[PDB]
RNA sequence: GACGACGUUGAUAGGCCGGGUGUGUAAGCGCAGCGAUGCGUUGAGCUAACCGGUACUAAUGAACCGUGAGGCUUAACCUU
RNA sequence: GUAACGGGGCUAAACCAUGCACCGAAGCUGCGGCAGCGACGCUUAUGCGUUGUUGGGUAGGGGAGCGUUCUGUAAGCCUGCGAAGGUGUGCUGUGAGGCAUGCUGGAGGUAUCAGAAGUGCGAAUGCUGACAUAAGUAACGAUAAAGCGGGUGAAAAGCCCGCUCGCCGGAAGACCAAGGGUUCCUGUCCAACGUUAAUCGGGGCAGGGUGAGUCGACCCCUAAGGCGAGGCCGAAAGGCGU
RNA sequence: AGGACCGAACCGACUAAUGUUGAAAAAUUAGCGGAUGACUUGUGGCUGGGGGUGAAAGGCCAAUCAAACCGGGAGAUAGCU
RNA sequence: CCCGGCGAGGGGAGUGAAAAAGAACCUGAAACCGUGUACGUACAAGCAGUGGGAGCACGCUUAGGCGUGUGACUGCGUACC
RNA sequence: GGUUAAGCGACUAAGCGUACACGGUGGAUGCCCUGGCAGUCAGAGGCGAUGAAGGACGUGCUAAUCUGCGAUAAGCGUCGG
């Protein structure tokens, strides 16, 4: 239910090896605006693929 | 040349913070600042914005270049924590720690 | 659940209050104690 | 997490068409009846995860990681 | 779980007998060094020439010392050409320790010989403060339920407006007492407080707001009961009571 | 008529599960008992610690009861840790 | 003056002997948490050290075969009160 | 030089460790005293119905608190300095 001894700095860091981030590893341009996006997400502005979606 | 830029008592606990720091820590500035933009965490609204600090600080005092910057130097330390009680059951009474942090940023054109 | 402190201020004042303190030699030394401790309140009065 | 399928040179999912299954004769109109109801149109209407099909919708061009002939020694072979 | 040589393995690497070698301890010897007790040269105001010998150690006894703060020596000595303290390095002593010096620090420190002690901490489920651990884990407080559009804004699942949905409805509605005491309204702000965000708030700041001959209190009258002139009683305090 | 019957409010607390660093230092949910009476409840009052009160359990007397709490005697004493 | 929400918080400039004295302010120790560099570490079992000891890195060195850090492998070794 | 085979074999660090450097957290240490402790020599040893001790509310160009004062309200008169 509860520990006998006291964890140490490296057990704590081991078990933090796999909580790392992953970064994006490319973001996708639009043909059109030429901004910079997710992936098969709209952009800020609101292009997609070149076809003026969305924008209000 | 060198510059520097800090947020001191943010609040956010380190460990938070520090997930998002070793994702720039060596990266351009121009990819770090697209990797903070893309990256769904808290802490990353502030580093982004001690980030941008450092490099309009660079180019209005040491007269430098954007395109020429660079990641060089970014650490997360431990700030003042502030004491809260927290009501348990049958009484007892327990301690929480809001835990701040002080982010820093250098940015340089070697 | 019903607690201790079911509060009333007549009753407060009837048990704690300076004329009930004065009313006794007892009461009068209590006073006397929080006089020479320097309590800034003597009673429940106000 | 992983594993498997597919990503327009495409049936991966949804939708759509058809069918099946299930429920059991919809609504509307008309007829009979004072009326509740019943009969006819009508095994009708509706029908999820199923089957067989269909690019209508979404699966974007790219980008990213990963390289550039792969150590030393010895023996047998090319030059049994 | 081999599990009745420690193991591998051994037909000798087993047993008996004999003998010669070797390994083997902080034992013995050798080399260097320290200390104690003895005798010796009356040596010397005592250190040796030497000399032998001893030196594991709890309770406990004896002996000798280190360092800390304070007093005198000291209106002296060191010190802004950088004190204490802090942090490193190097040297040194049998040890507690000491000397010097770089950086930090920016004003006190103190020899020697004596004197006095709040004089030395790892432990007492010790005391106070600070910081870890579990752990970015449990949990975020009734399973009445949310969805969309627009607006504001640095930022909107939570704020404002609107259309829907859902819940209470002898209450989860409305008016009061008790109690609390400005939480009421407006404007403004978002650090902290709100178990999230927050432009919102019973939060922060400022300003404003409570109008009575008829409501209530005060007031007149008393209940239980309390106080109680005199008085009765009781060491005192004080008790009972007209 | 009734210390009568069924049953809400109201007063209670027989069973079970949950919870047991709880939502809660005794509650929640589903059932349960009484419900014109020895009933229940508001306001105020009286009883004070070897004493009170008690349809009596050593129960209750401010989350404390085989002798309350606060202060004092007090650095009680501890052949024990 | 600049980034930022007419923010918080910082970067410059300036004051001052000193801003690493900036009001969370003299000195600024330790636990605890971090960034960077060197070495070691993913076929190895246990109070984590000790004795031996390769290699690597670095500083010397009038090559002088020394010093510092790391410590593959190896003998012994079950904390304190 | 080439092919095949056999044998041997560094460069990896997700993370961790030791050392050093630079920092954060924290507030020890040293330095400092308008505060306390213990005394000596002198005083005074009582205040109060001429309303005390101690308090409430008020009082400013004043929003709050402290100090002082009391509707003559951080003060009035007079005698001196």
């Amino acid at each position: 239910a509860v520990q006998q001894n006291k964890p140490t700095r490296s057990k704590r860091g081991m078990r933090r090896s796999h909580d790392a981030l992953t970064a994006v590893t490319s973001l996708s341009v639009d043909k059109t605006s030429g901004e910079k996006h997710l992936r098969h997400h709209i952009t800020a502005d609101g292009y997609y693929r070149g076809r003026k979606v969305i924008a209000k | 040349m060198e510059t520097i830029a800090k947020h001191r008592h943010a609040r956010s606990s380190a460990q938070k913070v520090r997930l998002v720091a070793d994702l720039i820590r060596g990266k351009k500035v121009s990819q770090a600042l697209d990797i903070l933009t893309y990256t769904n965490k808290k802490a990353a609204v502030l580093v982004k914005k001690v980030l941008e600090s450092a490099i309009a600080n660079a180019e209005h005092n040491d007269g430098a270049d954007i395109d020429d910057l660079k990641v060089t130097k970014i650490f997360v330390d431990e700030g003042p924590s502030m004491k809260r009680i927290m009501p348990r059951a049958k009484g007892r009474a327990d301690r929480i720690l809001k835990r701040t942090s002080h982010i820093t940023v250098v940015v340089s054109d070697r | 659940m019903k607690r201790t402190f079911q509060p009333s201020v007549l009753k407060r004042n009837r048990s704690h209050g300076f004329r009930a303190r004065m009313a006794t030699k007892n009461g009068r030394q209590v006073l006397a104690r929080r006089r020479a401790k320097g309590r800034a309140r003597l009673t429940v009065s106000k």
